[PDB]
């Protein structure tokens, strides 16, 4: 899928890599501040940072930045110093995610007139990537077009100052080359600054199709993709990226609340969201600790580590209510229900002592290949380890086990393992 | 839109991989439904050499032939028009737009998840040119009961024979979901006289063929009385249906239901399992497309749990009318 880079990432990638008539000014004048920052040794690394006043920002996939006044513009040294003294490290709302401001930029502030701004934006769709630009015009390249200087100058560049269509068309040209060479979905520049001296990159959001990394891997380098503004970055999504990453075998993990009562592991991308919809709509929004999917088939060795991944999640701290694994899915096409539900019951084994000390129960639904077996060891895990575990099969309505993990409906017994 | 009919009991297929399994479960599906023939002529693999692939026709072993070239293959199986490829995320672009150079293919099912949306696009344009039908990708593929059923799609006999797979009913489907299009299986041949067939069309942002691709093709397919859609989060594609239905080309009821109704209450975006299952917009949301499509005029349950529900109830209205 397609993954928002940080405006640090996509500066670094467009100074290295974007091939321009255009003169691009202050190409590498940025600077990262986190919580840990060293200034003195800040300084050492960016002396620019003396050489002219500035404009800090965050860089954290906030969008509306400015908008949000999160945006201190044309500030020395001892301004932005003063200007972060309250932001560094504080709680951010912003629209309706909560997170820590922890990372700044830092870059030169451009004096010029609002004559001088423009906006450029390219994003694709189905029917190819649109082209806006704004001093609003807009154009749609085709899958197999190019986007040459005359074509940006003819469709685009209709009201832009007649000294600046130039330098705009080649910039625009090398911009929209730079996004299709790199696999980006989205990239926009708000604002593009062109004055007497060149072009000027000052505001940079932008998307990547993070499953080009066997395209790109040598241009994008080790490239970092942050979490959304409101979540964490944890280890155990990093360690599940990477086993997905290694097989045809679909396997994800986004924790949503690491101290939630209701944790899930279900097979299938669709199957996942629906059981998660359920969860919701029965009003433990708040208590979904994690979204996360296996499908395609993956072997008992994945499921087992997918599978421990979770089980140490759930029982790193307790919680009044013990509580609740969702172990669910639709009637498999062809994933092998026993060899997965086997990795599972492993992992239920291993984890047996810290699954009763945090009185873990257990709701499994499931059909597909095999299906029979896999309820079977499933039943057996938990008599043989005292965890109670209720097991039902394709007879049983994929859902009815959320309602009655939550307590809204009884649990049928003359239904097990059907 | 493009053809209506894409399979039948006659069609033969290619299959690009080393894919036993799926196989012989197409063979088995195939034998039950009382084709004359297997549904899959040959299959290209070209890290081996050449060779044949036993497989059982009933309790009678046969063979198929494999090709190392799939030039070898069109060739000598010029009854062949359509391909499934199995082919790993690095080469599916180039065995895909290497099939469409052959005019006999006119459906290709692409089964692998992980295509960046960039050469899918370029995939796409081209089968638009040529007029051939993707399936997929990122998709487990489709069913077509008495005709043909794509690779895993429906499983094993036991699943083929306890969702009435077997022969066609009078309900067709498009889901997003493989997993859930089995689900769809189960609860309609429960619900119904059955499927009369269902595709999946992948996870992917840009699928090859999209929900109103196929919807179309069944609104003009008289063996179908009513439609069933499960959509999800993620892009505008519902919305051409609530437009279909209001311009008067879609007229055969729809039920439809879109999945990720959790998303309008997380704090963060969530990006799910399915690549293309991220709402850029507020009208991309789940709620809001479940919203649209119920003023529009097409059945909406409150929730997944009622769909089987609603399926029935639709289905049963047919029956009295004499639709059905
Ligand atoms: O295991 C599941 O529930 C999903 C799936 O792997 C399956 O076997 O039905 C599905 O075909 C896919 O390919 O994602």
């Amino acid at each position: 899928s397609a993954k928002a880079i940080s405006e640090q990432t996509g500066k670094e990638l467009l100074y290295k890599f974007i091939c321009t008539t255009s003169a691009i000014q202050n190409r590498f004048k940025y600077a990262r501040v986190t919580p840990d920052t060293d200034w003195a040794r800040l300084l050492q690394d960016h002396p620019w940072l003396l050489s002219q006043n500035l404009v800090v920002k965050p860089d954290q996939l906030i969008k509306r930045r400015g908008k949000l006044g999160l945006v201190g513009v044309n500030l020395t040294l001892d301004g932005v110093k003063s200007w972060l003294k309250p932001r560094l490290g504080q709680e951010a709302t912003v629209g309706k995610a909560t997170g820590f401001l922890k990372n700044f930029l830092i870059e030169p502030f451009v004096p010029h007139s609002q004559a001088e701004e423009f906006y450029v934006c390219i994003y694709a769709t189905r029917e190819g990537d649109y082209v806006l630009f704004h001093h609003a015009q807009k154009l749609l390249v085709g899958v197999d077009e190019k986007l040459n200087p005359e074509d940006i100058k003819k469709h685009l560049l209709v009201h832009a100052p007649e000294d600046k269509k130039e330098i705009l068309a080649s910039f625009i040209s090398g911009l929209f080359n730079f996004y299709e060479d790199l696999y980006f979905t989205y990239l926009e520049i708000n604002p593009l600054v062109v004055t007497k001296d060149g072009v000027y990159v000052l505001d940079l959001a932008a998307k990547v199709d993070a499953t080009a990394d066997y395209i790109c891997k040598v241009k994008w380098g080790d490239i970092e993709f942050p979490p959304p503004f409101g979540r964490e970055a944890y280890p155990e999504e990093a360690y599940i990226a990477d086993l997905d990453a290694k097989s045809g075998a679909s396997l994800k993990l986004t924790l949503l609340n690491p101290k939630g009562r209701i944790w899930t592991m279900v097979a299938g991308g669709g199957a996942s969201v629906v059981y998660s919809d359920t969860i919701c709509d029965l009003g433990g929004v708040n208590e979904l600790a994690n979204y996360g999917e296996y499908s395609g088939a993956p072997s008992e060795q994945q499921t087992y580590d997918y599978a421990k991944t979770i089980l140490s999640l759930m029982t790193r701290e307790k919680h009044p209510d013990g509580k609740i694994l969702i172990i669910g899915g639709s009637i498999a096409n062809f994933t092998n229900v026993a060899a997965t539900f086997k990795g599972i019951v492993r992992a239920i084994r291993d984890y047996q002592g810290p699954l009763k000390e945090h009185e873990v129960t257990i709701f499994v639904r499931r059909g597909g290949p095999n299906y029979q077996e896999g309820l079977r060891v499933m039943g057996e895990v938990g008599k043989t380890t005292g965890i109670p575990i209720h097991v039902f099969g394709t007879e049983t309505h994929m859902t009815a086990i959320v309602g009655m993990a939550l307590g809204h409906r009884p649990i049928p017994e003359n239904l097990y393992f059907q | 839109s493009k053809s209506t009919t894409l399979f039948s009991r006659h069609t033969k297929a290619i299959v690009w991989g080393m894919q036993t399994r799926a196989v012989q479960g197409m063979l088995d599906f195939d034998y039950v439904c009382s084709r004359d023939e297997p549904s899959v002529a040959a299959m290209v693999y070209p890290f081996t050499g050449d060779h044949k692939q036993k497989f059982y026709w009933g309790h009678k072993e046969i063979l198929i032939p494999v090709f190392k070239n799939m030039a070898d293959a069109m060739r000598k199986h010029p009854e062949v028009d359509v391909l499934i490829n199995f082919a790993s995320l690095r080469s599916a672009y180039d065995s895909t737009m290497e099939t469409m150079n052959y005019a006999q293919i006119r459906t290709i099912a692409i089964i692998a998840e992980g295509i960046p949306e960039a050469l899918t696009r370029k995939l796409i344009k081209k089968a638009d040119q040529k007029g051939v039908t993707i399936i997929g990708p990122a998709t487990v593929g489709g069913i077509k009961p008495g005709c043909f059923k794509i690779g895993n799609t429906g499983g094993m006999l036991d699943n083929i024979l306890a969702s009435k797979l077997y022969r066609p009913g009078s309900v067709a489907y498009v889901s997003r979901s493989g997993g859930m299009s089995n689900e769809l299986n189960n609860i309609i041949s429960r619900t119904t006289d059955g499927v009369y067939e269902g595709v999946a069309i992948g996870g992917d942002r840009y699928p090859g063929s999209t929900f109103m691709d196929h919807v179309l093709r069944y609104q003009d397919t008289p063996g179908v009385k009513m439609i069933v859609v499960l959509g999800e989060i993620g892009g505008t594609e519902e919305y051409k249906i609530c437009r279909g239905i209001k311009e008067g080309r879609l007229t055969k009821p729809i039920v439809c239901w879109c999945i990720g109704t959790c998303a309008t209450m997380f704090s963060s975006e969530v990006q799910f399992g399915h690549a293309g299952a991220c709402a850029n917009q507020a009208s991309e949301t789940a709620v809001a497309k479940n919203q649209a499509l119920k003023e529009a005029g097409v059945f909406v349950p409150r929730s997944f749990d009622e769909l089987g529900e609603i399926i029935q109830s639709v289905y049963e209205d047919l029956v009295a009318n004499g639709v059905i």
